């Protein structure tokens, strides 16, 4: 079971600043990583799949990077509507696993 | 167990994987993993036929290559010359077929990977056509060094020009499918001039009984048929969705390349026996 | 457009079973796989399994092997998940997500809240 580990856990920043969420995998997942944004009480929406491919309709500020076991999700200019919960998942190992999550606050 | 995937329809493909709108189903999804791309060789998809045609063909000319290269030197008039000149043919053949089946495997990796192997597969075609003239021009003008070097200069500047154009991103776009056909077809059209030269320089009867006059016909037909099927997508255009996996236009073009290079080798071989045979020696 | 409509909220006593619906529309239902995700309140997402409606196969998470059971109705483009022997640890929101070749989810259902209480 490939277990993911999100570093920020609880992220706080202001409007316009650059933030980054990392996601370290226990084993190699070969860029089979997806990022999701979930709002309170609603379903998650994919932001970046296949490590770096930006999903359709996602603003350009969301960027995906990394390779092998370490990956990242960067936000260029943080926006007041970017608050919520962010998750990383891997779809390489036989039992798919999500990260711990990262709550994002905007001051 | 790990790295699982399923084929997707055409509509849910990214823009860099939509090269043929007549192939409706059976496409590999974008998988940025070389391990998954090479394992897909043993799975059914739109690229399975394209891969195995030039994967097997690369072995055919790897066998034909090192068999001719390891022929005992006591059988050649000029072992160093005839082998280096023959080597350019099998070198362009091994490069062309390797750059092709590699391209059709990592085609679904990413945009950067597909863009890179696309230029290699395009340049490999020119390397094959350039390398095909090296043994043919050597024995055709075995006694005339002036046109032998002039035609080599023309084929070089025409093939390098084709490779230069092959490095352009808009060259590989679907709107220029007829353009990519005309480029490498015009590259083979250059060989018409030395073919007529050899016919009038030697006897018109010798151009038929000696060597093969049907060599030009077999080659020109496979050049025309290969370019036509490629630029028009003939099998799938009539019935889209009926040729997603097998007998598509790209597959028949892949086989025609291996068949045409096979005929050219068999043609240059009998073209070689005439040069160091009597009545085939140098004359004024 | 592609839409995944799930059943309404469930309120059952412990020890009972339940069946969650995932009505698919806007695409060929047999062309893609459908997954099931569990999200406990205040916790992260848990992958329950996937389902291949074209071949009928299903791969479960060993955490839920004796918990969930996947069913299909190709004639209505609908998927089902069946949770048995419900306890308090099963009170969560259960999603159905669709793949696109590989298991990255571009389409999600609105979610089905199954609450287990004895009040
Ligand atoms: C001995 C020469 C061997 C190579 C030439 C024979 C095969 C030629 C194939 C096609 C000729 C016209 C080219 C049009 C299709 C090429 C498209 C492509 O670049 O893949
Ligand atoms: C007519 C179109 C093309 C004719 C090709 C004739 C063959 C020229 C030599 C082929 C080669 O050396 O690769
Ligand atoms: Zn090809």
């Amino acid at each position: 079971d490939i277990q993911m580990t999100q570093s920020p856990a609880s992220l706080s920043a202001s409007v316009g600043e650059t933030v980054t969420i990392t996601c370290r995998a226990s084993g190699n997942i070969h860029n089979f990583l997806a990022w999701y944004q979930q709002k309170q009480g609603k379903s998650p929406q994919v932001l970046v799949y296949n490590a770096k491919t930006l999903a359709d309709g996602v603003p350009s500020r969301f960027s995906g990077s990394g390779s092998g076991t370490q990956y990242s999700l960067k936000i260029n200019s943080l926006q007041p509507e970017d608050f919520g919960s962010y998750y990383c998942q891997q779809f390489w190992s036989t039992p798919y696993t999500f990260g711990g999550g990262t709550k994002l606050e905007i001051n | 167990s790990e790295g699982r995937w399923r084929v997707i329809p055409y509509d849910v493909l990214p823009d860099w994987l939509k090269d043929n709108d007549y192939l409706l189903h059976g496409h590999r999804p974008p998988m940025p993993s070389f391990r998954a791309c090479f394992k897909s060789i043993f799975r059914i998809h739109t690229e399975t036929g394209n891969i195995w045609t030039h994967l097997l063909g690369f072995v055919l000319f790897l066998f034909l290559g090192i068999l001719t290269m390891l022929r005992p030197n006591m059988y050649f008039m000029a072992p160093l010359q005839e082998k280096v000149v023959f080597g350019m043919f099998f070198l362009g053949a091994v490069l062309c077929l390797s750059f092709s089946w590699l391209f059709h495997t990592v085609y679904c990796h990413s945009e950067k990977v597909s863009r890179t192997f696309s230029k290699l597969a395009y340049s490999g075609i020119a390397l094959l056509i350039m390398g095909s003239f090296v043994p043919w021009l050597y024995y055709s003008f075995y006694c005339s060094p002036q046109p032998r070097l002039i035609y080599l200069s023309i084929v070089c500047v025409l093939g390098i020009s084709a490779i230069i154009v092959a490095q352009w991103d808009r060259f590989a776009t679907p709107k220029h499918r007829q353009t990519r056909a005309g480029v490498f077809l015009g590259l083979g059209l250059s060989g018409v001039v030395p073919t007529m030269h050899f016919t009038i320089a030697e006897g018109f009867v010798k151009a038929t009984t000696v060597g093969q006059m049907g060599w030009f016909f077999l080659m020109a037909v496979m050049y025309i048929t290969g370019a036509g099927l490629y630029a028009a997508r003939i099998p799938e255009r009539f019935f889209p969705g009926k040729f997603d996996i097998w007998f598509q236009s790209h597959q028949i073009f892949h086989v025609l390349v291996v068949a045409a290079a096979f005929v050219h080798f068999y043609g240059v071989s009998n073209l070689q026996e005439f040069r160091y045979g009597l009545e085939g020696g140098c004359t004024d | 457009e592609v839409l995944l409509q799930q059943s309404g909220p469930e309120l059952v006593k412990p020890g009972a079973s339940v069946r969650i619906t995932c009505k698919a529309s806007g695409y060929t239902f047999t062309d893609f796989n459908m997954d099931w995700v569990k999200q406990s309140p205040g916790k992260s997402l848990e992958w329950i399994g996937d389902f291949n409606p074209n071949s009928g196969g299903s791969i479960y998470n060993q955490k839920f092997k004796d918990k969930a059971t996947f069913t299909v109705d190709k004639s209505s483009s609908t998927a089902y998940m069946e949770l048995r022997s419900l306890t308090f640890e099963d009170t969560a929101v259960y999603y159905c997500a669709r793949e696109t070749g590989t298991a990255w989810f571009a389409y999600w259902g609105q979610g089905t809240l199954v609450t287990v209480s004895a009040a």
